[PDB]
């Protein structure tokens, strides 16, 4: 049986999860771009 | 009251009858000895991390000062380095002279305006 | 040279505002935590949790606002927005208190997040960690003051509320009930603190008054270089000095500012560990021996017994309006009262 | 007993602030 | 030639844009009467 | 007799105090703000009663 | 709801006046 | 040395900077304004109007004593308003 | 006045056992 | 160094000091679990808490 | 030399004397359980496990005894109020016993390796140099570890080989010993299912043979071995305790909020079920039903066991004690001997009046009666000049109803005054006060002293491991940093990385 | 067969100074908790 | 039983205070060689 907080508690473990997505998702795409320089 | 427990009666009168907490001058008092004490163990930590290394593990590292020496025992272009990244590099001093005033001027002046 | 090697360089790039994989937990829960703080102090309600007015919006100045807890009836609840209590709605989750475990636990992520940036750029810059270490102090007071306490008690409802007059009445709360000022964690605490703030003020004046003329300045501050190698101030007269002041002095300044570190550091653990006594009640409220010869003696008074006649007193002018979840009626003759006022 | 554990304690730390201050290890130029 | 873009430039304005939102909302409170 | 009501309150390590609750008691109320040197006493009974040595310390 | 669109239009013009007076420069951000 | 960020001391003393800013910020004190005096603000974070603190014979406060039901109990004192 | 009677003993060894550490310590230091 | 015959038996246990896997070696799967590690700790503190109501689980005494 | 707070230090390279250190304080926590367990006996009254149960008495250890399954004396009697049992050998006398032998073993232990501590299984058959294989140790403890813990939960706590765990009602009236069998459900996590207990060990402990397998045979990474400083004992320290102190606020916190593990027969109440009123309700309700079966107020409260009324009294509350107060609850509120009896207020009227409980919060707390309704109908007052709800104003008097005082009345105003100045703190007992000189002042529980302790040790291995954690990484600067740092390695600029020489421009 | 691993140990005076003055005044703070 | 109370701080300090003595001694002694 799935209750009301359980359905809750996915929405939070889903939420999380995408903001987390988004975060290195935009972090590895910047760092591919602005590479660091060696010589 | 000359007395630890007889001290802590002449606070909470004090409250009672003058609402001492809710006056700046003991408000800028609170940031006088707090910030004082931030700053101590700020100043206190940032040296301890930066002396040079003039000792072996197995004794102290007080050893690597001699009373008298010429030469400073810490990099202070180090502990700048490691605390203007913490902030950023204009909230952290590079001139002792200016840091060590700063140090005798905050608490000085809140504990001025608490008394 | 794979993709986490190259998101680490990035990270780690020398710019204005160092980030660091430390600013991936760092930046979000520190910025959350003010901003739930500036947002609840200008606009939020305690009035369904405590029947208190408490943001801008409702009047209150800069010194009466506050981010105040839940009510009791949540216990030690989450209070999460998609949680039980509010069910995703967001005014909701305002009028029930969720705002005060909002600041409090990112606020409590931001405080690792910013231990972990002084290891990582002490570690970076190739410095011993002492200033990471001295800041576990701030972290014991912050948890064992608003984590450990509350988690001891009935309900986040005990916690400190997030404001100036209700840190203030959290003070006066610690006075009364668990007679604070007795304890001796809190006293070391106390030496710890105003200690500091002594070797603050005493160590930037003797540098600043034992100063080699360094230049032809009567503004002293231009004749230091921060490359240069020797010592700006004299050791070796500052040591005279205080030995003859004072009687001792230092003369290891690894010793002096390590000892720096030391004091204030030690004196808030110290603090914490009476909180923790707090969270259970396990309070120094009373010496057995004096109440023992009080109760007998009616002519035995000592400060002691005199603050015991205050903390009742706060204990039942301020309970009522303190706890309305209590529902106390003290109808006034049973109000501790000296004579005439 | 109290009272003369408490002053001999206080005693007991003039004592040391005499030793602490006479007889320190003398700060040496070196 | 400087970025105009930066992460400093994100870092100021995650604060300063509120900030002054805030200042406004405040200012009008000052003229709520009860 | 600190507030001068002849409520004397026990300061002193002998008199049943410890460490945390002894004090030197200030001088009675009933002085005021008068100087009360030991000589201004009839005895040192009277000045101990009234509170003397917290003035002189 | 009306409220929530004179809140929000000085908002979005003040960031229209930003991007058109700084779109040329924005543009040469470049790699 | 310098991080490579454009100084501080030269963008607010650009005229491009003033140009920007004379909009953004003034645009932005004004949607703060108006964010009260709409009265969006007590609707957003559910803060008591003057008005609606109690009704107008009681004098108890409408305290939440219940976990579970609490969003139910605030409802309820909200329609006790009208 | 109605004392704990231990509270002799604990205060004695308290200072006791740790100074007499400090001691023993601090001697040996100075005749090597 | 002292030979005994008990440490000859156990000496293979304690003669790889240092050997490692190439590069990354098994860390996404180490990664894998303990995500599921914080997702299982969550459902327990959360039951614990009353955040996490579940049916036929009453987190009381009169359990 | 070394510096005082280093002494222990030259244990690092020292695997053998090392080892023979961790036997000397193993000889000593063994040694200090059969001293403690001794001391208790030596002290514990078994005489009444009603109301002076072991968690009156001061008790710490005898409590985990009984937990798991010893509960007899050589002497005959049983902490369940049993005379004439034989407990055989593990008694809590022979488990005592058990430990002071252990000790001593370890003791003897501990001497051979600090003399043979060149073993050559503790040098590196490449280099010569002492060398211990943390991944592997870590896989065969971790194994070893897995294995016991299964056979805890499959035998021990089952009772297939062994005596099973204490298990009781939700009111603390009729704990014992009992198997339990596994709740394999989502109840299993419920913290007062017993079951749940059981499963845990079973299950986890196969996880942890299978994970102890995989960390015998696979090598750590190099990324992980490198950033986790593998080759440095001084990186499991710095982990292990921070495993330790989490495992330490968790049992902190599952004795202060009540778990299966936790049971109220050996540790006390909760503060909780005072602050809910959780006995006070239950003995409400056997009360509601006798009545309605037609018993009269007498026969309903006299059927009320001792053992509850005795749960809903505030002195057994762990949240009211004091940190300087020390000792057996007994030292404070007395040896309690008997329930005088439910005391019911009533005023002139006939209305029945309900004496305001103590909050825990309160050192001290005036007497105010409210009627059902809330409504103050009587108080003890302050100032008297202008009260309106005086006992002798009111009329109240006070009758009793079950225990010592069953059908007794008290009308005089000064008796009734102090039998309500009882009832504020719950149910009245009568105490034995002389026995132990007990000064009337409440005391906490063992419940309360385990957890300040824990709760504190916790915070303090906090510190520990950042301590410990940073040595480990900043190992290479520990004595200071490098005396010719370059400034462009710190100032900004230079380096496009910070610390990385490799970015120069 | 001396084990290699063996160092001096040194508290110079200042630090007994230190160190007893600590002790000490923790004596006189507690002790009066210890009566009670 | 009913003992003297002080003869536990008696018995104590009469053992401590002399083996502290020797004690003392005997390392400043081992540590000269
Ligand atoms: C240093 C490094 C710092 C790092 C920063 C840390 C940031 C991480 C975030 C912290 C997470 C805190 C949330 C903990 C919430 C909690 O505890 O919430 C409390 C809940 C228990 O819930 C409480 O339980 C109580 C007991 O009730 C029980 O008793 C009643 C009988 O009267 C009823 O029968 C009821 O049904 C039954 O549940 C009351 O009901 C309370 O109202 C209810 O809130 O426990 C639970 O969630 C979990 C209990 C398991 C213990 C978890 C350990 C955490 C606490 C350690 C400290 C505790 C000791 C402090 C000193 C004391
Ligand atoms: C570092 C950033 C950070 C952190 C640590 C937190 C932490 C928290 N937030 Mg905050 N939050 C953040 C950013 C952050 N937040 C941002 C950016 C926003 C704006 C959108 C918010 C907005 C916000 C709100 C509105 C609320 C919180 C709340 C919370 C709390 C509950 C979170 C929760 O249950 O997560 C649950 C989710 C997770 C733990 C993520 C799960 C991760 C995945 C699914 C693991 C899967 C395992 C997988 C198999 C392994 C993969 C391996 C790998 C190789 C791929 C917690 C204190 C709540 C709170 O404070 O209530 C009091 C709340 O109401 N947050
Ligand atoms: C059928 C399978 C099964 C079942 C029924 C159980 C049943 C149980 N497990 Mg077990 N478990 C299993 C399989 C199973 N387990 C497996 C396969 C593993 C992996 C090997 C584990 C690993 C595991 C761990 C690691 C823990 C349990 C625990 C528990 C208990 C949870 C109830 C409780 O009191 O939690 C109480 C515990 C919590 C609510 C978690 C505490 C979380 C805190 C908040 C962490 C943060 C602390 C922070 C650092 C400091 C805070 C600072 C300040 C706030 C104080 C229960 C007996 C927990 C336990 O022993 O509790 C006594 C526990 O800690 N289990
Ligand atoms: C040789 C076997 C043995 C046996 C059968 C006992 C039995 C007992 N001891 Mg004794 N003890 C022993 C050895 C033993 N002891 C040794 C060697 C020492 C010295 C260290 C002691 C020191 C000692 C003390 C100090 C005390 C006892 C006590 C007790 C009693 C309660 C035990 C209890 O609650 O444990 C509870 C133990 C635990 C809850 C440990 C849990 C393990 C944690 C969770 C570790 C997790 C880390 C792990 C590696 C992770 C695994 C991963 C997973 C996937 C598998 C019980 C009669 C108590 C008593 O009443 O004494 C009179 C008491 O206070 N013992
Ligand atoms: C986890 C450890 C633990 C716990 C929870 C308990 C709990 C208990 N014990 Mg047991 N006990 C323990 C360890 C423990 N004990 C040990 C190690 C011993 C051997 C010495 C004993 C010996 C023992 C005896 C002999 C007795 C108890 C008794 C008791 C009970 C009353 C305790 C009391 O009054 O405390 C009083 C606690 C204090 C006064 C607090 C002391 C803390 C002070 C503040 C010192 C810390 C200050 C420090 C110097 C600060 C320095 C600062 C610096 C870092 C700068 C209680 C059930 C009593 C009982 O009823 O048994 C029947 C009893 O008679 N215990
Ligand atoms: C498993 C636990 C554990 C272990 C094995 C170690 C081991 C070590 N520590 Mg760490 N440490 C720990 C926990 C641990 N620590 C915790 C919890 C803390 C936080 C308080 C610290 C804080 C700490 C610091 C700050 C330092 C160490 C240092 C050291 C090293 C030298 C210690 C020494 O010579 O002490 C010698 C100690 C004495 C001669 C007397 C100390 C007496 C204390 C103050 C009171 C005694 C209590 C008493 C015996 C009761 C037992 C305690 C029990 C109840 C828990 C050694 C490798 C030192 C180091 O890095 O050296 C390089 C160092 O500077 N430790
Ligand atoms: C829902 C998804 C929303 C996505 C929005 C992002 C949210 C995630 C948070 C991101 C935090 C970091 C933002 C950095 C933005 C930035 O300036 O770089 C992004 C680029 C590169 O800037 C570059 O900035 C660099 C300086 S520095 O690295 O930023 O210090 C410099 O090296 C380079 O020359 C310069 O062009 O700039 C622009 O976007 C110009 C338009
Ligand atoms: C010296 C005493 C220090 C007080 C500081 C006063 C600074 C003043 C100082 O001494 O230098 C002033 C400095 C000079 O700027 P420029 O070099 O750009 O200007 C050239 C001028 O010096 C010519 O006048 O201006 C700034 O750095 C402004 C700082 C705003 C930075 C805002 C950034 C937002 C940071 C967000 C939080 C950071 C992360 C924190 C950790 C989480
Ligand atoms: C909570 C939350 C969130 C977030 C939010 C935020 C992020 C916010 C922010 C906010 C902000 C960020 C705000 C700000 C504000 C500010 C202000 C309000 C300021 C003011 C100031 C002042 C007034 C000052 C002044 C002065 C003085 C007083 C003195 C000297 C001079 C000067 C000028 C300095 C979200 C979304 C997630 C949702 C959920 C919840
Ligand atoms: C040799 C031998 C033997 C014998 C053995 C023995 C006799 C043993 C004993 C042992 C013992 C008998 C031990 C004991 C120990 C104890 C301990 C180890 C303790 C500790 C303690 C502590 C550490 C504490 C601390 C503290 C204090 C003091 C105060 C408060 C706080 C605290 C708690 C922290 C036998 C025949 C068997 C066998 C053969 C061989
Ligand atoms: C059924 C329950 C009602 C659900 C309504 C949806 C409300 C969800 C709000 C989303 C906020 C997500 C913020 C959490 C993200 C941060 C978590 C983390 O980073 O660890
Ligand atoms: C949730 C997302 C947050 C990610 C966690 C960031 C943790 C960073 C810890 C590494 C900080 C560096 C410490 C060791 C070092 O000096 O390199
Ligand atoms: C060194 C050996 C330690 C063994 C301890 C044996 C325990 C003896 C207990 C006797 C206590 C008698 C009751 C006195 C308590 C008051
Ligand atoms: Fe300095």
């Amino acid at each position: 049986t799935i209750t009301p907080s359980l359905k809750g508690f996915f929405i939070g473990l889903l939420s999380g999860a995408v903001v987390l997505g988004l975060t290195f998702a935009v972090l590895i795409a910047i760092s591919q771009i602005d590479k660091v320089q060696r010589s | 009251p000359l007395g630890i427990s007889g001290t802590f009666n002449f606070m909470i009168v004090f409250q009672a009858e003058h609402n001492i907490l809710m006056h700046p001058f003991h408000q800028l008092g609170v940031a006088g000895v707090f910030g004082g004490a931030l700053f101590c163990a700020m100043h206190g930590s940032l040296v301890t991390s930066s002396l040079i290394r003039e000792t072996t593990e197995t004794e102290s590292a007080n050893y690597g000062y001699k009373f008298g020496q010429e030469e400073e025992t810490y990099n202070i272009v180090a502990a700048h380095g490691y605390f203007g990244r913490l902030i950023f590099q204009y909230a952290s001093f590079n001139n002792s002279r200016s840091l060590h005033f700063f140090l005798a001027a905050w608490p000085v002046v809140g504990v001025w305006f608490t008394a | 040279r794979g993709w986490f090697d190259i998101l680490d360089d990035w990270l780690k790039r020398d710019r204005f505002v160092f980030v660091g994989w430390s600013g991936i937990l760092l930046f979000p829960c520190a910025y959350l935590a003010l901003g739930g703080w500036l947002t609840g102090t200008t606009f939020v309600t305690s009035w369904y949790t405590h029947g208190l007015a408490s943001s801008y919006l409702e009047g209150c100045n800069f010194l009466t606002v506050a981010v105040s807890t839940p009510a009791n009836s949540m216990g030690h609840s989450l209070l999460l927005l998609w949680g039980p209590e509010a069910q995703g709605d967001f005014t909701r989750w305002c009028q029930l208190g969720g705002l005060w475990t909002f600041i409090a636990l990112h606020g409590a992520f931001g405080l690792i997040g910013f231990m972990l940036r002084q290891f990582e750029i002490a570690r970076l810059v190739g410095v011993r960690p002492y200033n990471a270490i001295a800041f576990s102090a701030p972290i014991a007071v912050f948890v064992s003051v608003f984590l450990i306490y509350p988690l001891g008690q009935s309900s986040w409802f005990f916690a400190p509320s997030f404001g100036v007059a209700a840190i203030f009445r959290f003070l006066l709360f610690f006075q009364g009930f668990h007679n604070w000022t007795l304890n001796p964690f809190h006293m070391m605490g106390v030496a710890g603190v105003l200690g500091g703030a002594l070797l603050c003020a005493i160590h930037g004046a003797t540098v600043e008054n034992t100063l080699f003329q360094d230049g032809e300045g009567a503004s002293t501050f231009r004749a230091f270089n921060p490359t240069q190698a020797e010592e700006t101030y004299s050791m070796v007269t500052a040591n005279r000095f205080w030995s003859q002041i004072f009687g001792i002095a230092f003369s290891n300044k690894r010793w002096l500012h390590f000892f720096m570190l030391f004091v204030p550091v030690t004196g808030l653990w110290m603090s914490a560990i009476g909180v923790v006594g707090l969270a259970l009640n396990l309070r120094s409220y009373d010496f057995i021996s004096q109440e023992i010869r009080a109760a007998e003696d009616p002519e035995f008074e000592t400060f002691y017994t005199k603050n015991l006649l205050l903390n009742e007193g706060i204990r039942a002018w301020m309970a009522p309006q303190d706890q309305p979840h209590e529902n106390f009626v003290f109808p006034e003759e049973v109000l501790p009262r000296g004579n005439a006022l | 007993m109290e009272t003369i554990t408490y002053v001999f304690i206080f005693a007991c730390i003039i004592a040391l602030f005499f030793f602490a201050i006479f007889f320190r290890e003398p700060p040496r130029i070196t | 030639s400087y970025p105009i873009f930066t992460v400093r430039w994100v870092a100021v304005h995650t604060l300063a844009v509120p900030t002054i939102f805030f200042l406004g909302a405040i200012a009008a409170m000052q003229f709520i009467q009860r | 007799d600190i507030d001068g009501i002849r409520e004397p309150v026990s300061g002193s390590l002998l008199y049943g105090n410890n460490i945390i609750t002894g004090a030197v008691v200030p001088s009675s109320n009933a002085i005021g703000l008068h100087f009360y040197p030991i000589w201004e006493a009839a005895s040192l009974d009277e000045w101990l009663y009234n509170g003397g040595p917290y003035q002189l310390i | 709801d009306w409220r929530v669109l004179v809140v929000l239009l000085p908002v979005l013009l003040a960031a229209g006046w930003a991007v058109r007076n700084i779109l040329p420069y924005a543009v040469k951000q470049v790699q | 040395g310098t991080t490579g960020e454009r100084p501080f001391s030269d963008i607010i003393t650009s005229v491009r900077y003033w140009v920007i800013h004379s909009i953004t910020i003034p645009a932005l004190f004004i949607a703060g304004w108006l964010f009260v005096s709409t009265g969006l603000a007590y609707d957003v974070f559910g803060t008591p109007r003057p008005d609606s603190y109690y009704a107008q014979e009681q004098r108890s406060i409408p305290l939440v004593t219940d976990r579970f039901e609490a969003k139910q109990q605030v409802e309820t004192f909200l329609e006790q308003l009208k | 006045m109605e004392v704990n009677q231990l509270g002799l003993i604990a205060t004695a060894l308290f200072v006791l056992v740790p100074s007499v550490f400090l001691i023993i310590l601090y001697v040996q230091t100075e005749s090597q | 160094a002292r030979r005994t015959w008990l440490g000859d038996i156990l000496r293979p246990l304690n003669s790889e000091y240092g050997k490692v896997a190439p590069g990354w070696g098994t860390t996404p799967l180490m990664a894998v679990f303990m995500g599921l590690f914080l997702v299982f700790l969550l459902i327990i503190l959360e039951i614990y808490n009353s955040t996490l109501i579940l049916d036929g689980v009453n987190v009381s005494w009169k359990a | 030399g070394l510096p005082w707070y280093r002494v222990h230090t030259v244990l690092i390279n020292d695997p053998g004397r090392l080892i023979a250190a961790h036997l000397m304080h193993t000889a000593l926590v063994a040694g200090w359980a059969g001293s403690m367990a001794l001391y208790e006996l030596a002290t514990f009254d078994p005489s009444d496990p009603v109301l002076n149960p072991m968690w009156r008495q001061g008790m710490f250890v005898l409590p985990f005894m009984a937990r798991l399954g010893v509960t007899g004396s050589w002497s005959g009697w049983s902490i369940t109020g049993e005379t004439g049992i034989d407990p055989g050998f593990w008694s809590f006398e022979g488990v005592a016993l058990a430990h002071i032998v252990l000790s001593g073993l370890l003791f003897l232990a501990a001497c051979w390796h600090w003399v043979y501590w060149d073993l050559e299984l503790f040098r590196d058959p490449r280099t010569g140099e002492p060398a211990l294989d943390l991944p592997k140790m870590f896989g065969i403890h971790l194994f070893l570890a897995g294995l016991l813990c299964f056979g805890f939960g499959a035998f021990h706590l089952t009772g297939l080989f062994g005596p099973g765990m204490w298990v009781s009602d939700p009111y603390g009236l009729t704990g014992s010993v009992q198997p339990v069998a596994p709740e394999w459900g989502p109840d299993g996590f419920n913290p007062y299912n017993p079951g749940g207990v059981v499963a845990h060990h079973i299950a986890a402990g196969i996880v942890g043979i299978i994970a102890g397998l995989f960390h015998i045979l696979v090598r750590p990474p190099q990324r992980l071995y490198k950033a986790l400083r593998m080759g440095n004992i001084e990186t499991v320290l710095s982990s292990s305790i921070a495993a330790v102190f989490f495992a330490a606020f968790v049992v902190a916190g599952t004795m202060w909020y009540g778990s299966a593990t936790t049971p109220i027969e050996l540790f006390g109440p909760t503060r909780y079920q005072w602050d809910s009123s959780y006995f006070q309700q239950e003995i409400n309700r056997r009360v509601q039903a006798s009545l309605a079966s037609g018993a009269t107020l007498e026969e309903a409260w006299s059927a009320i066991p001792e053992k509850l009324a005795f749960y809903d009294y505030i002195g057994n509350n762990p949240a009211k004690g004091g940190l300087f107060r020390t000792g057996p609850m007994n030292k404070g509120d007395g040896i309690a001997q008997a329930w005088k009896g439910h005391a019911v207020f009533r005023n002139k009227e006939g209305e029945e009046l309900f004496v305001r409980r103590m909050p825990a919060f309160f050192e001290s707390f005036p007497v105010i009666l409210t009627d059902k309704n809330g409504v103050v109908k009587a108080d003890i007052p302050f100032r008297r000049a202008e009260s309106k709800y005086s006992f002798e104003q009111q009329g109240v008097t006070v009758s009793f109803y079950g225990g010592e005082l069953n059908g007794q009345t008290f009308t005089d105003p000064p008796t009734v005054k102090s039998y309500a100045r009882k009832a504020i703190f719950g149910e009245i007992f009568e105490f034995d006060t002389e026995t132990l000189n007990s000064d009337g002042i409440f005391r906490t529980s063992p419940r309360g002293w385990f957890t300040f302790a824990h709760a504190v040790f916790a915070l303090l291995f906090f510190f520990g491991h950042i301590w410990h954690g940073a040595r480990t990484l900043f190992r290479d600067v520990f004595s200071g940093i490098d005396p010719e740092l370059s400034p462009e390695q710190v100032e900004w600029g230079f380096y496009q990385k910070v610390g990385d020489v490799t970015t120069r421009r | 067969e001396p084990n290699p691993n063996r160092q001096p140990v040194e508290l110079n005076r200042t630090s007994l100074y230190l160190g007893l003055l600590l002790i000490l005044v923790l004596a006189l703070l507690f002790s009066s908790y210890f009566f009670n």
